[PDB]
């Protein structure tokens, strides 16, 4: 119903969560 | 030296593509670029399949160049890894022989067997003769000959192994060719410095330095703010007009993200470790090298570290009534039969000072007297009066027994020698004393220039002696150190190390013997030497194969070079993004905001050409900066407020100005190729 | 009028430095455990009465004390504003606020942002703006100065884990820095023309005979702390354009000096506490250069002004629309730059009625993070984050481990510095996206084209950066706007205080190190230029795509 | 830790000393030192308030010195809703408003020059403003003189008498007091 932004916002939040997890961790 | 050979660069280019699926997410910057590559590839596939409209060729080209960006970053990492592995395999396995000489008796009447060195373990005596490989590391309790450590160290000149006392050290992978020796197994083969080096280079994953971790945290912060600045721009332009396409957004994101240093941090670290390996220094971790690139104080001995020899003749002091020429002639007569290095120094200095070259030995009518330590004196029977040279107390006793007395001028020049810091050696012709020769301990190692280099760098070259303060200061003035230490006891050494460590600075020392093994343990930079003991090598931090006391200068040079390289690449990639703004921002929004069309000050052809040129420049700058990342920046010993000026004026100004030229030239090539 | 503008900038900076050096000495004395002269006897009995003594607590309990004070103040202010109808001093019988507006202004006045989406003439009673709004304008400022006191004590302390006492710090700051200068500023405002009373709203039968209602009230007592504590947010709807609130150019100059007084005094106090004043003059040069070019660019842009004015038939091109007549174009430009770089948030000229180039630079000054004389101690640590970033990158430049004033910088401070840096651009770039996707945020426009997005970006950046100055055309009284801006203010205050306090707790443990004649000179023109370049580059690498669709597109239109 | 009694004690004491003491002491000092200015600077004659000296009211008569245009909510120069026009520099509505204002001013001032001052066409920052520059108040001398039989010279000393220049020439602008000038002008005419 809102395709093209409903996946874009989810992917942006997923990438932001991954990157902030990488900043928190010392992998 | 390896000048990027085609034999290995392709062999690692095949292994580049292995680093794509799940070896990327350990690097967050390159993983975001990989995810953008996959996303634009899926967009281009669905856009050429008719599901999404537009110019699918432009999106396909963007996807291809993003994939080539990922492949170039992995190519730099694999090039550094391949060069390090080539160095490791060049050092390792010069000769692997399982010849044991298994036996029980250290004498030359023992048997032999063919046990592998992996089984021959834990302190076993190994009798090796000339032309045979020494199996493992250890010490030489009996023997002493000329070993050939060229295949391990990298030298060419032969080295003479002195059994017992000083050179009680042997390695695994060397040749003995002069006489038969015995080898102790000591530590297990597999736990040596060479095996630890190949363990951390080949196979096991190396650990990140805390400086690399901090730089990675900064790069993660920058890619987070660039992701939030590049996404959440579709809602900014949806109100402004037609929404900007996702492919242009991902291209701008990858251009903004610090890919130049993000894909090259691993290459910088591995290149620094390989430059350690190529400088005959084995470091078990990069943190040791990056801590060596910070130290301000150097702690080095003088028994073989600086003064490469015993106390040798430097000056002649005649006091009263004795000419220097006749004194040197009598000294040459006395020291004609003296094979000691101090005697050779006396001979060469006397011939240098008075051209005493040709001697009629046959017409001397003398009997040669060798150096005997029981009377601690030596000389010759040149005349009816006998001339003898030795210690001052034995000389005085012999003169008193012969019927002569101690002279005042001789005593005052011996006292002057004592306060000047030299061993007084006296020549006595019968009942009349001629003169006293001052024999200071001689450096003759060319370390004054390296200490001047260290002072140019700004390292506190603290020097330590075991004798009195006057001798230490006298040789310290000639050696060129700022600090001198006397009466070396290990408690005093460790107290000085604790005093320097508790004050705030980081310490560095080069100990070789087993006596300062606790100092090497509680030393941040412990440059153990190859000639040093196995216990000191295994308890220290780094192993110097060349056994050169001036190797810590090169260690600090490379340790500063890697931090300088990563910082300069960081500011290059950060200052680099203003050109991507001036190339993409007027180009991404040309069909929605024609007012901001006037921002492309480089006057590019088309918006598609501008975005493609920015992406191509981001891809190509990685390859164009591979040689600088591998070799390191140009180190110059400068002021702490002037090397920043040089690094800024090169790299930050390059980040401002070079991408303008790069984007404009790449756009010009794309225009003349007919692509746009 | 370029000479007049330059001379105004020069005399403003000169008088600011002159009035901030002794306040800097007093603030350094307060940073050290020594008390101010002539006040120990009341100090000991006051702390005995309040039960705040023998508490040399670490960063955890210091931060918990500051956060607990601000949460308690939030609850008290929110319930007072929600139930202001039953509370006394109701001359207009103004009702209690709605939940969204009350929560928005409660978080606004306790997070030192002071965003005002209402009108103080006809929304709040006298007791509200006198006893909750004034006390939170005092308390948020005192919390900011207490946090920067903790950070400076962490930089000057050697190896103990104890920063200081938050309650003692707040009490000394509020009773001997804020209040005794607030009386002088308020009494000067009364002496020049501002009002302070509790009369009902005076009715006016004017010359034309039309009825007119004058809103009276305790204006100058609020205004003194509103300017001194870099608070912002007026008694009236016009924050500082109102003649009852800033009557004379003398009062305006005193207002500007009060806005920059405590950040400059805190830089001087930092230089005095750390031992050498060159480390404070470095910060002052770094902020002052950016301030001077920002105010010059804004002054030039507003002198150029509206180009359509001569085509419409006027005589001068200066954009005097939305600027008072008692204050010149140059004075309005200078006040805009001052109140927007310091995160004060009170305006003498409506920022929405600016030229695009002249309104970009205040907005951009909020975009970079309020580090150019920013905050009230809440901009000193914001600049100190960029200082830690600059010394990290310069340590990597030289090849040494990173260092600042002897103490070492490693991954423990690097994680926290990175988080504290990226808290506010994250909030700006998600709030400006969420407001521009929801129809209830997209319908709060007042100007068409890119200037509406510029208004939304300015509003959400002032909320997230604790400024409070507004492109006032945005009708931000919606429940969605109230809740979103309250979230932005709350997170952008207490997600920067927490990692700065964790930085302080990490830095207070490690021991300082001598200069050793080989370290990077932090004081100097080279480091001032490097720090300025770092601040401008970080602030203009995450926000040029955001600013290009607003003010830049409007200017190039 | 457990520090609620320090927390509540400190918060309550600071709330007292900065809400019920500092505004009260400031009010007492203000009303005892400068009572006319602390009471809004009102102008009174015959137990009637004619407006304060600072706020300014909408003057629409043909024999009065008109101030800057207002942009308040319900009526011009309404103090109950301050704040001028927040119209951008690129607003066609603003351009239409400036065109209407300059056309009305040119129609209402025939003897004056066609170069209308920017203050008389552009709105105020607060939505209410009692001041215009004397260089803009001199633009309306012939209209007022023709409307009220006065002289240009006498109006010039009137404007110079009711002009309040700042202490420093460059920290503000020279301005007049429109309300005080209009009351004094009506007293002079009466
Ligand atoms: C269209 C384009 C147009 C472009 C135009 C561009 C024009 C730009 C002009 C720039 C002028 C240069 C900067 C001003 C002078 C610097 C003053 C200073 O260094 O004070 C250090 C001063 C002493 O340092 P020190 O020499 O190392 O002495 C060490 C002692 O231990 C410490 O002892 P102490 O601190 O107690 O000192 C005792 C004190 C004596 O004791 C006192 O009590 C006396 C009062 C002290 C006042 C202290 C004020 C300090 C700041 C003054 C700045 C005023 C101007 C700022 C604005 C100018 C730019 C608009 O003696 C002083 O230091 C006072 C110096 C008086 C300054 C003279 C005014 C500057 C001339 C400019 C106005 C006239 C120009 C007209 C002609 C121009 C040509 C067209 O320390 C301080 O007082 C603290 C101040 C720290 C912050 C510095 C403030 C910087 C503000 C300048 C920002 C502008 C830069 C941006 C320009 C563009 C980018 C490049
Ligand atoms: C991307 C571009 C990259 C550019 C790279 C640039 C590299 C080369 C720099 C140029 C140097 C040329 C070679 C050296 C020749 C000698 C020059 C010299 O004398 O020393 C000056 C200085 C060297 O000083 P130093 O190395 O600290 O040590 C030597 C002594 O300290 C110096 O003597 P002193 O300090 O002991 O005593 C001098 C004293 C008095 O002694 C004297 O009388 C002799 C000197 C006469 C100077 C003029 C007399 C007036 C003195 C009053 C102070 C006012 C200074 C001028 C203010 C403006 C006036 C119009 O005057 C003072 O300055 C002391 C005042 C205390 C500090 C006040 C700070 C000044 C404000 C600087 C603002 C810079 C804004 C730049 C624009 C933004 C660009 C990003 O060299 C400079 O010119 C640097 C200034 C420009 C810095 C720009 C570089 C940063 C841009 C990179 C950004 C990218 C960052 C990427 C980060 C990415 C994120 C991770
Ligand atoms: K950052
Ligand atoms: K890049
Ligand atoms: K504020
Ligand atoms: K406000
Ligand atoms: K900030
Ligand atoms: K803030
Ligand atoms: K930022």
């Amino acid at each position: 119903m809102s395709a093209g932004v409903i996946t874009g916002v989810l992917l942006v939040f997923l990438l932001l969560g991954y990157l902030v997890y990488a900043l928190i961790n010392a992998e | 030296a390896l000048f990027e050979p085609t034999l290995v660069v392709q062999a690692l280019k095949e292994a580049v593509k292995k680093l794509n699926p799940q070896a990327q997410w350990r690097n967050p910057v390159m993983f975001i670029v990989w995810i953008g590559s996959l996303l634009t590839t899926c967009i281009s596939i669905a856009m050429a399949s008719g599901a999404m409209p537009g110019n699918a060729l432009f999106s396909a080209a963007i996807s291809g160049w993003l994939w080539i960006t990922v492949l170039f970053a992995n190519f730099a990492e694999a090039l550094a890894e391949g060069r390090s592995k080539a160095q490791a395999n060049s050092l390792k396995g010069v000769k692997k022989t399982a010849f044991a000489r298994k036996l029980r008796e250290p004498k030359y009447g023992a048997a032999a067997d063919k046990v592998p060195a992996d089984q021959l373990r834990k302190g076993d005596i190994v009798l090796v003769e000339a032309g045979d490989i020494i199996p493992c590391d250890g010490e030489v309790i009996e023997g002493g000959a000329s070993v050939d450590e060229s295949a391990i160290t990298g030298e060419s000149a032969p080295v003479i192994r002195e059994s017992g006392g000083d050179f009680a050290s042997v390695t695994g992978g060397t040749r003995i060719l002069s006489d038969w020796l015995v080898i102790e197994c000591s530590v297990n083969p597999g736990e040596t410095f060479l095996d630890r080096m190949i363990a951390m280079v080949e196979g096991a994953q190396r650990r990140k330095t805390p400086n690399e971790i901090a730089l990675t945290i900064l790069l993660i912060a920058l890619t987070i703010v660039f992701l939030l600045a590049t996404a959440t721009l579709w809602p900014f332009s949806a109100w402004g007009g037609n929404a900007v396409s996702v492919t242009v957004l991902v291209a701008l994101l990858v251009c903004l993200i610090p890919t130049t240093i993000g894909g090259l941090l691993s290459a910088i670290g591995v290149a620094g470790m390989s430059r350690m390996l190529g400088a005959n220094v084995i470091a078990t971790s990069g943190r040791a090298v990056e801590a060596a690139g910070d130290v301000d104080v150097l702690l080095l001995n003088k028994t073989g570290t600086i003064t490469l020899g015993n106390r040798q003749a430097s000056e002649f002091i005649p006091a009263q009534g004795v000419d220097e020429k006749t004194l040197a002639d009598a000294a040459q007569l006395a020291s004609l039969a003296d094979e000691t290095p101090e005697g050779r120094s006396i001979v060469i200095l006397a011939k240098q000072r008075f051209n005493l070259r040709e001697r009629d030995v046959q017409s001397l009518h003398a009997t040669f007297v060798p150096f005997t330590a029981q009377s601690r004196m030596s000389g010759i029977n040149i005349d009816n009066r006998m001339i003898r040279k030795g210690s001052v107390d034995a000389i005085r006793r012999h003169v008193e027994a012969n019927g002569g007395h101690f002279p005042t001028d001789v005593d005052q020049k011996v006292d002057q020698v004592a306060r000047q810091g030299a061993t007084p050696l006296v020549v006595v012709e019968g009942s009349r004393v001629l003169g006293v020769i001052a024999l200071k301990d001689i450096v003759k190692g060319g370390i004054k220039e390296r200490f001047a280099q260290l002072r140019k760098m700004g390292i506190k070259t603290v020097m330590i002696t075991g004798d009195n303060r006057l001798t230490a200061a006298a040789i310290a003035a000639e050696a060129g150190v700022d600090d001198f230490l006397a009466e070396a006891t290990p408690e005093a050494k460790l107290a000085l190390i604790r005093q320097y460590q508790a004050e705030g600075r980081l310490v560095a020392m080069t100990g070789d013997g087993t006596n300062d093994a606790p100092a090497l343990a509680q030393a941040d930079v412990a440059v153990a030497m190859n000639s040093g003991t196995q216990a000191a090598k295994e308890a220290g931090n780094m192993v110097d194969l060349d056994s050169n006391p001036t190797k810590l200068i090169e260690v600090v040079h490379i340790g500063k070079q890697m931090l300088m390289t990563r910082g300069s690449l960081t500011t290059f990639s950060i200052a680099n993004d203003v050109a991507k703004y001036f190339a993409i921002i007027p180009a991404a929004f040309a069909a929605t905001y024609p007012q901001l069309n006037a921002l492309n000050i480089m006057c590019l052809h088309s918006p598609d050409s501008a975005i493609l040129s920015a992406v191509i420049f981001n891809a190509l700058i990685i390859v164009f900066l591979i040689p600088l990342a591998l070799k390191g920046v140009s180190y110059k010993p400068l002021t702490a407020s002037a090397m920043l000026r040089r690094n800024l004026w090169i790299y930050g100004l390059g980040g401002l100005l070079v991408p303008f030229i790069g984007i404009k030239v790449i756009d010009l090539l794309l225009t003349v190729c007919g692509l746009v | 009028m370029a000479a007049q503008g330059f001379l105004l900038i020069a005399t403003f900076l000169l008088v600011l430095m002159v009035l901030a050096r002794p306040l800097g000495s007093g603030l350094a004395r307060l940073i050290n455990d020594i008390p101010l002269p002539g006040t120990t006897g009341v100090e000991r009995v006051l702390f005995r009465a309040l039960g705040v003594s023998d508490r040399e607590m670490n960063w955890k309990q210091y931060l918990c004390a500051i956060l607990g004070l601000n949460m308690l103040g939030l609850a008290v202010l929110f319930f007072m504003l929600l139930g202001q109808h039953y509370l006394p001093l109701n001359p207009q019988q103004l009702p209690g606020l709605s939940w969204d507006l009350a929560l928005n202004t409660a978080v606004s006045f306790v997070t030192n942002t002071n965003w005002q989406s209402y009108s103080g003439e006809t929304t709040l009673s006298y007791f509200s703006q006198m006893a909750g709004l004034t006390v939170q304008n005092f308390l948020s400022a005192a919390s900011g100065i207490a946090v920067i006191f903790a950070l400076i004590r962490a930089f000057t302390r050697q190896s103990m884990s104890t920063l200081g006492n938050a309650w003692v710090d707040l009490l000394r700051i509020t009773l001997w820095v804020l209040v005794p200068v607030a009386l002088l500023i308020a009494l000067f405002f009364i002496q020049q023309g501002a009002l302070q009373n509790f009369l009902p709203y005076q009715a006016v039968n004017t010359v034309e005979g039309a009825q007119q209602l004058l809103p009276m009230g305790p204006v100058a007592s609020q205004e003194a702390i509103k300017m001194l504590g870099t608070n912002g947010g007026g008694f009236f709807n016009a924050n500082s354009s109102h003649p009852f609130e800033n009557p004379t150019a003398l009062t305006n100059f005193v207002q500007m000096l009060a806005i920059f007084l405590i950040p400059t005094a805190l830089c001087f106090a930092f230089g005095e506490v750390m031992g050498d004043r060159r480390q404070g003059r470095m910060l002052l040069w770094a902020m002052s250069v950016i301030f001077v070019i920002c105010v010059g660019v804004v002054m030039w842009a507003e002198v150029q002004g509206n180009p359509h004015l001569l085509a419409l038939g006027t005589d001068s091109s200066i954009n005097m629309e939305g600027k008072e007549s008692r204050f010149g174009v140059l004075v309005s430009s200078l006040f805009a730059v001052v109140t927007t770089a310091a995160s004060c948030g009170a305006v003498i000229a409506m920022h929405d009625s600016f030229t695009a180039l002249g309104g970009m630079v205040p907005m951009w000054l909020m975009q970079i993070g309020e580090v150019v004389f920013g905050g009230v101690g809440s901009g000193l640590y914001g600049m100190m984050l960029f200082v830690l970033l600059a010394v990290f990158i310069a340590g990597l430049m030289i090849g040494r481990t990173p260092e600042y004033l002897g103490k070492k910088i490693d991954v423990r401070e690097m994680k926290l510095t990175a988080l504290a840096i990226l808290v506010t651009p994250t909030l700006v770039l998600m709030g400006a996206a969420l407001a521009m996707m929801t129809d209830a945020g997209r319908s709060a426009m007042l100007n068409p084209g890119p200037h509406g997005f510029s208004e939304v970006l300015y509003a959400v950046s002032s909320a997230a950066n604790n400024n409070g100055s507004a492109f006032a055309g945005l009708s931000a009284n919606s429940p969605f706007w109230n809740c979103l801006l309250a979230f932005c203010m709350f997170v952008g205050r207490f997600g920067v205080i927490i990692p700065v306090m964790a930085i302080a707790g990490s830095l207070v443990s490690k021991k300082s190190q001598a200069a050793s004649s080989g370290t990077l000179p932090t004081h100097g023109p080279l480091f001032v230029g490097l720090l300025i370049g770092t601040v401008l580059l970080v602030g203009a690498l995450t926000f040029i795509p955001a600013l290009a669709l607003g003010p830049v597109a409007e200017y190039l239109s | 830790m457990s520090g609620l009694r320090p927390a509540l004690s400190t918060f309550i004491f600071l709330l007292l000393i900065t809400g019920g003491v500092y505004p009260l002491l400031t009010t007492v000092l203000g009303q005892w030192w400068f009572p006319w200015q602390a009471n809004g600077s009102l102008i009174r004659e015959g137990d009637t308030v004619r407006g304060s000296a600072l706020i300014g009211q909408n003057f629409t008569g043909n024999g009065y010195f008109h101030g800057r245009p207002s942009a308040t909510a319900e009526m011009p120069y309404n103090p109950q809703a301050s704040g001028g026009s927040n119209l951008a520099v690129s607003n066609p509505e603003l351009d239409k408003l400036i065109a209407a204002r300059v056309a009305a001013l040119r129609a209402a001032n025939p003897d004056a020059s066609a170069s209308v001052p920017v203050e008389l066409v552009t709105a105020s920052a607060s939505g209410l403003d009692n001041n215009i520059t004397p260089q803009a108040a001199a633009w309306q001398i012939p209209r007022v003189a023709k409307a009220r039989n006065l002289s240009v010279e006498q109006l010039t000393q009137l404007i110079a008498k009711y002009s309040q220049q700042p202490l420093v020439k460059y920290i503000g602008q020279p301005v007049v007091n429109i309300v005080e000038l209009n009351l004094a002008l009506d007293k002079l005419d009466e």
